[PDB]
């Protein structure tokens, strides 16, 4: 499971 | 970094960040929150990616170390996973002092509070996905209590599309899944987040629409995988 | 590295780049290498994809940095572009240091002199890459006699398949090329390599085809670019 | 252009 990346990329 | 500049560390870490250099983005981030002034929105940012890129690599090199480490299962490969998870551990140790001296205490707008706290919670999670001593159930109580936190003033201040909102949310229903052993709660949180948020997104602009939009599918990607 | 066995240190090396942490797989291997006994194929290959990797990603962020730098001509971006320089001089001088003490005075077999020789080329390519100074020449001319050697010691105990006289052929092009202002050396180079190697193939097993023939094609991929 | 790499990958 992903949680939220650094940047919008 | 106590010689530099504020404004010189800012400029730097946006530098290193654009060169792939995170750990030294790290540095100059610690430098600039040691300044003793509040960070802005964009500041925030830049410490957060720091950060999350230099655990976020010494996260998979333990995680490959300990797969090793189980199919063994000489000292030579749970000597140089110690030496991993040490390293790991003294970086989150470092966020955790961040926050703690004196970040948090400082921020009073919804926005920087929740922010701070959301990564306190994320730093605890990191230890604990490497935690097995007499301090682990603490470890984990340590980064609910932050997440929770976060997520009551989240509740109160935020609109439901707020990336901020999302992002915790979504963080939180991981923190659920993997480390509480609580699957259902991570589902439900992941399901209401989605659907709060689906239902204000005619509030917004094109750009916040793209922002909330691409975290709810975040949270959708996790709703199939644990479905 | 010094209180470490020598086996532990290179059974770490390979555990480190496993995980992807090359740093740390160049500090076992230069601990391996200061115990003082020769080195292995395996572990000269070690020795190499470390520090090719370090060096890699300074190189990498050095050429981000520089553009920045040129395109702005405060004096930040010119400090950190000097950080990076100079941390990728030490760590050139280091790996060169390794190769002056004493890893090529003890190497004797052609291919172990060979593979040295053309890291020792290397290294002093990385260094003129960066390099404005007094000593720019200088540093020109010392890749350049390294790589020189290795090739002449090549030509007279390699065939022309051999995958460390063709990456040594590859690399010294590239120096001509992008180093020495030597265009058609380099095209002269690339092509007499390649066709040198095609035409002994045919003496090859299944498994050093694939070898030869793979570097042959990074040979024909610089000449399509060059031509 | 590109030179050798450290692994045949
Ligand atoms: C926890 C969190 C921090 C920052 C943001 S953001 O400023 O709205 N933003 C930048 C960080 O990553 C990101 C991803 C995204 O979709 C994946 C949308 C917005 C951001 C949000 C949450
Ligand atoms: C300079 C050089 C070092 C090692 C070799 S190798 O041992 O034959 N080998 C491993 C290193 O990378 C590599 C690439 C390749 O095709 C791209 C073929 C063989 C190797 C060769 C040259
Ligand atoms: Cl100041
Ligand atoms: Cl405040
Ligand atoms: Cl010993
Ligand atoms: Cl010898």
């Amino acid at each position: 499971a992903g949680s939220i990346p650094g940047r919008r990329s | 970094m106590g010689s530099m500049e504020r404004a010189s560390l800012i400029q730097k870490a946006k530098l290193a960040e654009q060169a792939e250099r995170y750990e030294d983005m790290a540095a100059f981030m610690k430098g600039a929150v040691e300044k003793g002034e509040e960070l802005s929105c964009e500041e925030r940012n830049l410490l957060s990616v720091a950060y999350k890129n230099v655990v976020g690599g010494q996260r998979a090199a333990w995680r490959v170390l300990s797969s090793i480490e189980q199919k063994s299962n000489g000292p030579e490969v749970r000597e140089y996973r110690e030496k991993v998870e040490t390293e790991l551990q003294g970086v989150c140790d470092t966020v955790l002092g961040l926050l703690d001296s004196h970040l948090i205490k400082e921020a009073g707008d919804a926005e920087s509070r929740v922010f701070y706290l959301k990564m306190k919670g994320d730093y605890y999670r990191y230890l604990a996905e490497v935690a097995t001593g007499d301090d682990k159930k603490r470890i984990i109580d340590s980064a609910r209590s932050a997440y929770q936190e976060a997520m009551d003033i989240s509740k109160k201040e935020m609109p439901p599309t707020n990336p901020i909102r999302l992002g915790l949310a979504l963080n939180f229903s991981v923190f659920h899944y993997e480390i509480a052993n609580s699957p259902e709660e991570a589902i439900s949180l992941a399901k209401t987040t989605f659907d709060e948020a689906m239902a204000d997104l005619h509030t917004l602009s094109e750009d916040s629409y793209k922002d909330s939009t691409l975290i709810m599918q975040l949270l959708r990607d996790n709703l199939t995988l644990w479905t």
